[PDB]
Order: C-alpha cells, then structure tokens, then sequence
C-alpha cells in the first residue's frame, strides 16, 4: 500500500480542478418512474420474449 | 378462425398518469357544427314527409268543418 501512495502521488498531478461532485448532478435531473409499455409485434419470429 | 399475422408497434400509458373526465366539454361549438352539417339530408328525409302530410290533414279537416255549418 505505502509504495503505490507514493507513485501515484507523483504520477497524478495534472488531472482537472472542477469543483462538482456526482450529487450535485443526480439531484437537479432526477429520475422519475412511469407505469407505461411497449409491444413490437412480428409474427414471423418463432419465440417471444 | 381468428387469426391474422401482422407486424406493428404500440405504445401505452397507464391509466393513473392521464385526465379522465375533462376531454367531454372540451370544444363542444365545434363538434355541433361537425354533426349538422353532416347529417342534414337525413333529417329532412325523416321529418320532410311527416311535417307535410300534417299540413294536408290539418287543411282538409278546416274545410269540411266550415262546409257543414249552416
């Protein structure tokens, strides 16, 4: 562990400096559930699904 | 019997997402309009003939009424 820290101390140094976290994203478009279907019709395939 | 092979997609809503009621007073002008001039000969071919029949027994029974009075 002590000799992985001090690689990527040193090889991860240039990566970006965004301030915004995933919960600030998830949190101003969330996801809403619909009761709703779909059916596609062919008859010419031998199994459903 | 009942069978016809077909091909087509269909999308559906469920019920507790839509407005029920509110599609009957929606532009009740307009859907007059669409009824009557649509279905005005076949109005004046069932009530033509008895509107006019009336009008005869109505005039024949005034004018041997008005013979037999002295």
């Amino acid at each position: 562990h002590e000799d992985i820290v001090e690689q990527v101390k040193k090889l991860f140094t240039k990566l970006s400096t965004d301030p915004t976290t995933a919960s600030q994203l998830v949190a101003k478009e969330p996801a809403i559930f619909t009761g709703s279907e779909v059916r596609m019709l062919d008859d010419e395939i031998p199994l459903a699904q | 019997k009942g069978f016809v092979p077909m091909k087509a997609v269909t999308y559906g809503l469920s019920p507790f997402q839509q407005k029920i009621m509110p599609g009957l007073w929606k532009d009740l002008p307009t859907k007059i309009h669409h009824k009557v001039s649509e279905n005005w000969i076949s109005a004046t071919l069932l009530l033509g003939p008895l509107v006019g029949v009336y009008s005869y027994v109505q005039n024949y029974q005034e004018k041997e009424k008005l013979s037999h009075r002295y």
